[PDB]
RNA sequence: AGGGGAUCGAAGAUGAUCAGAUACCGUCGUAGUCUUAACCAUAAACUAUGCCGACUAGGGAUCGGGUGGUGUUUUUUUAAUGACCCACUCGGCACCUUACGAGAAAUCAAAGUCUUUGGGUUCUGGGGGGAGUAUGGUCGCAAGGCUGAAACUUAAAGGAAUUG
RNA sequence: GCGGUAAUUCCAGCUCCAAUAGCGUAUAUUAAAGUUGUUGCAGUUAAAAAGCUCGUAGUUGAACUUUGGGCCCGGUUGGCCGGUCGGAUUUCCAACGGGGCCUUUCCUUCUGGCUAACCUUGAGUCCUUGUGGCUCUUGGCGAACCAGGACUUUUACUUUGAAAAAAUUAGAGUGUUCAAAGCAGGCGUAUUGCUCGAAUAUAUUAGCAUGGAAUAAUAGAAUAGGACG
RNA sequence: GGAUAGUGGCCUACCAUGGUUUCAACGGGUAACGGGGAAUAAGGGUUCGAUUCCGGAGAGGGAGCCUGAGAAACGGCUACCA
């Protein structure tokens, strides 16, 4: 305060503020690909549902939205990028 | 920004909105709706002469107590009727009824005076000689 | 504007003097004047291949395009031969330093070799009067619909 | 801003300095722009569809991975549909609610949603008319509104 | 709605000079607001600024010194004519010998005394010192 | 500030604060300047020799002079790490 | 214009009181108060503070949404849910402390960035009284609403603070 | 605000002050007046935010599209010298602009009328070891604007200029003895003329003419009813 | 078409239904002839201009017209009102 860097700005603290209000803004939304073991196949997944995502062939369930992130189908797993 | 429109294109708005505004400006109010024409007992004219009515004598304002001797005054030009305070001490003396008394005003326009209530006129020249010229003692008084 | 007929007033409709001989046997029927009104105002083809008649037609008639030269927008297509257009214009202030809108409607006359709408910039040449309020006369419509087919429908 | 409302919030969809990539991304134009139309050929809007093609299906934003938006696919395989998305939600809600106000007059409330609500509905259709979509004559009444949506 | 941005950016300066700070964020930003903080580092009342680029508008972040008084904006871009330069630095310059106005020429945006050598005027953007 | 044929002229060249600059003058008691001692190899301070800084009143209320110090006597040699550019 | 009419209660009638007491106080109680259908369009309708935008300072709360935790508490077998904790961030209704700054002051995160005077835009005001009066116009069933002068008079009116 | 018996304001004496062939007064006007506020007012409590929201006219309205580099040409100050009989110009040399360049880069466009301009050169040289210099016709620059055909997105802004009665005004010269004025006048050979003037400027909006191409509008190819050939 | 010295709803005949307007039409006011100009000096303004220069209008009011290159003249005529 008084002085400091506007250019090179901690991440420590660069990741505490808003998606907007960040240096060059960006989303805190990440994809992630979900597994479920009734399939050999995985499937893409946005993490802020909204739709209720269905899986492979297996019209079973992946995800149900809430206000924010969505929750998964509790015996799944899942990997970013 | 105060209201005031800013941009380059509005001169309309600014100028109207003045010659609006300025409808609150007393003296140009009354330089514009007449009034020295309409109201006002001279012609707007800087002076006015008429004939001598009545010798009256008004009491003053307070906190001031005495006596002010004037003359009721009925204009030449236009038969209106006006007291006015003769100035100076005595001078009431020089006037007498029925007269024809040039009569000017009270520097204030409008606007009575001292503590005389609602003179706002004053003699300046006498029966055609000048009422100073008859106070010191350089003139006399025309004929009857 | 006039459209059909062309011979369709009480008095003949004929271009003066520009005469046609019926022992001389002819394939264009009436033989036809036209000119041009010069700065560079180039004559229309539909001036000389038209059938009306107009003598304040600038181009087919016995007027003369001289004096300013404007330019407008069309705002009033009702009058027959003639349309009212709308020159706007700032007007400097200097007590508020501002520039303030106006504008003027302009009468002028519009020769049969035009199709005129309402929107259609257009150029105009000063004349002799011909009417109570026309001392202009179209000589170059700039625009043309501003992009009326352009809002259709489907398919 | 917020034009009926002074409510100043911020809450939008911060985009990715990234106009190319995923770079994570397989496939092609192809496999998405035929699910493009193929849920348009199903009945949704291009906000729908674009909401759905970024959950259930890998498209971070459909406009980068296929260098055209959604409703212009859909206006490019003749899809569009009479009048733009929002112009139509608006007036389906002003109909809606006009219904709500004629099965009970007493709510000055709702009256005045209604005003608002056709108000934004007459600026949109105004701006859509000026840039040549919406024919030059059009307009919007309710005799004709609770026709409109079918 | 932002109304004009070289006018914000101007003000942010000139809080960041008061406020003590030497460094501005400044957003959005622009031709107008470069060619200005250009001719505004030319005479150095700050020291350089670096244009970071969001896909958008724009960012740009002054490094100033501390030299600068105020630098300001005259949002209505009044036409000048040559005879009227002298009134305006006349009127919000601190004094003959320094202090520039600043305006767009059709030569470009250039402070009053090259549009004095150039023999150019327009309209005026604003004012340092 | 000097006059016709060049030759110094108006008295005075004020102070100056070293962390912004602004100028420093007469009524602004609030201003300071922190004597900095030139130490040698092994212990002692010699006197005599100061690394000096100027304050002024502004900053010293704001309270920013702690900070213009890690800032400034440290980048000029006399500190490490303590205070980082990055924030 | 119907309904409804408990309650309390302009008017009015009364008992008191005071010199007087058409009041204050008590008793009676019309209209009103509730309501549906239509009017009316004014309140100190007040934060006595136009709206959109940017910037300028630290703090503890709390409302609403979200995020982050091998945090507490709830046990069914470890969870899952649910409340609580801490952190962070949006948008709130607020306070606290300070003053860079502002004001005539009281005070003010604006009432700040404003003679170093220009982001955009709407509105109103120009000494006091006369007077929200007169006149015209329009609105209303009415009461009244909007629009709204002048003649004349006047050296003050008024604001905030201090000591008495 | 003074006067109701010691009146620094009244009636006078005396003295004194300001202005001076003039001074008072009444009315109006301008300044004062940032009390009309574009510059530049004010509106919490002193005058003054419409109870509230919509919303047409009006005012206003995010950012982005030829940015950057290299080469020449000649005009004006200003700097050490002077090459001189107060002022002259080369070049040593920075400063400050303007003209044309080539960088993927219409300038309307053909059809020749003009070519001044050079990648040209034809013998070389007056002459500093020569790219310092230009007289000099034959393969060889389009714009330098002509005359004629053929077509052109519209603006605001600014620039220079033309067109612009005199009196007025700002202002140069001239000693009406001075001044306000006037445009006179000044010189010998004053017995047979000599001669300088009677300037310049402002002349702002609109029309014309032109240089600019930032700022700010405008129009364009999406049912391609597009672009050139 | 007629009329003019000639353009023109200038007038007539037919025909059409158009023309200005909150970018303020139309109407009212003016103790308004317009301009060159003038008064007031930071600037921006404000106020003024019947009046020696230019342009217009009238010759108590109105209309009409003779003469003539030119007048709807007035130190011209004609009629009406005062
Ligand atoms: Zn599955």
């Amino acid at each position: 305060v008084l002085v400091q860097d506007l250019l090179h700005p901690t991440a420590a603290s660069e990741a505490r503020k808003h998606k907007l209000k960040t240096l060059v803004q960006g989303p805190r939304s990440y994809f992630l690909d979900v597994k479920c073991p009734g399939c050999l196949n995985i499937t893409t997944v946005f993490s802020h549902a909204q739709t209720a995502v269905t899986c492979e062939s297996c019209s079973t369930i992946l995800c149900t939205p809430t206000g924010g992130k969505a929750k998964l189908s509790e015996g799944t797993s899942f990997r970013r990028k | 920004g105060k209201g005031k429109p800013r941009g380059l294109n509005s001169a309309r708005k600014l100028r109207v909105h003045r010659r609006n505004n300025r409808w609150a400006e007393n003296n140009y109010k009354k330089r514009l709706l007449g009034t020295a024409f309409k109201s006002s007992p001279f012609g707007g004219s800087s002076h006015a002469k008429g004939i001598v009515l009545e010798k009256l004598g008004i009491e003053s304002k307070q906190p001031n107590s005495a006596i002010r001797k004037c003359v009721r005054v009925q204009l030449i030009k236009n038969g209106k009727k006006v007291t006015a305070f003769v100035p100076n001490d005595g001078c009431l003396n020089f006037v007498d009824e029925n007269d024809e008394v040039l009569l000017a005003g009270f520097g204030r326009k409008g606007k009575a005076k001292g503590d005389i209530p609602g003179v706002r006129f004053k003699v300046v020249k006498v029966s055609g000689v000048s009422l100073l010229a008859l106070w010191k003692e350089k003139k006399e008084k025309p004929r009857s | 504007s006039t459209e059909l007929t062309v011979q369709s007033e009480r008095a003949f409709q004929k271009q003066p003097h520009i005469f046609n001989n019926p022992k001389v046997k002819t394939s264009k029927r009436t033989k036809r004047w036209y000119k041009n009104a010069g700065l560079g105002f180039k004559t229309p083809k539909t001036a000389i291949e038209g059938s009306y008649i107009d003598k304040k037609c600038p181009f087919t008639g016995l007027v003369s395009i001289r004096g300013k030269i404007l330019t407008g927008t069309v705002v009033s297509t009702k009058m027959h031969r003639t349309i009212v257009i709308r020159r706007a214009y700032l007007h400097y202030i200097p007590k508020y330093n501002r520039y303030e809108k106006r504008h003027k409607n302009v009468p002028v006359h519009v020769s049969p070799a035009f199709r005129v709408q309402v929107g259609d910039i257009v150029t105009v040449g000063q004349c002799r009067p011909i009417s109570k309020t026309v001392r202009f006369n179209v000589v170059k419509v700039s625009a043309a619909x501003x992009x009326x087919x352009x809002x259709x429908x489907x398919x | 801003g917020r034009m009926h409302s002074a409510g100043k919030g911020i809450s939008s969809s911060a985009i990715p300095y990234s106009r190319n990539a995923p770079a994570w991304f397989k496939l092609s134009s192809e496999s998405v722009i035929e699910q493009i139309v193929k849920y348009a050929r199903k009945g949704l809007t291009p906000s729908q569809i674009g909401v759905l093609l970024r959950d259930a299906h890998g498209v971070t934003q459909a406009r980068v991975i296929t260098g055209n938006k959604i409703m212009r696919i859909l206006k490019s395989n003749g899809l569009a549909p009479e009048i733009p998305e929002d112009l139509y939600y608006l007036i389906k809600k002003a109909v809606s609610v006009r219904k709500h106000l004629e099965r009970n007059r007493k709510d000055k409330d709702a009256k005045f949603r209604l005003i608002l609500i056709e108000s934004r509905i007459h600026r949109l259709a105004r701006y859509y008319r000026t840039v040549a979509v919406l024919p030059p004559n059009w307009k919007y009444e309710s005799a004709t509104a609770s026709a409109l949506v079918n | 709605t932002r109304s004009s941005v070289l006018a914000d950016a101007l003000n942010a300066i000139n809080n960041a000079e008061k406020t003590g700070k030497r460094q501005v964020l400044i957003r959005p930003s622009s031709k107008v607001i470069i060619k200005f903080l250009q001719v505004m580092q030319k005479h150095g009342y700050i020291g350089e600024f670096e244009y970071i680029d969001d896909h958008r508008s724009g960012k740009i972040v002054v490094q100033l010194n501390g030299r600068l008084n105020k630098c300001g904006v005259i949002s209505p871009r009044f036409n000048v004519k040559i005879g009227d330069i002298e009134k305006w630095t006349a009127n919000l310059l601190p004094a003959r010998q320094f202090g520039y106005v600043i305006l767009t020429t059709s030569a470009g945006i250039m402070d009053h005394e090259e549009a004095r050598r150039k023999h150019v005027s327009g309209k005026i953007l604003g004012f340092v010192y | 500030m000097e006059n016709d044929k060049g030759q110094l002229v108006e008295l005075y060249v004020p102070r100056k604060c070293s962390a912004t600059n602004r100028i420093i003058k007469a009524d602004d008691h609030a201003s300071v300047q922190i004597n900095v001692a030139k130490v040698d190899e092994e212990g002692r301070a010699i006197p005599g020799e100061y690394v000096t800084y100027a304050l002024s009143g502004y900053v010293r209320s704001r309270g920013e002079s702690d900070d213009s110090l890690n800032r400034l006597a440290q980048n000029d040699g006399l500190l490490k790490n303590v205070w980082s550019y990055s924030r």
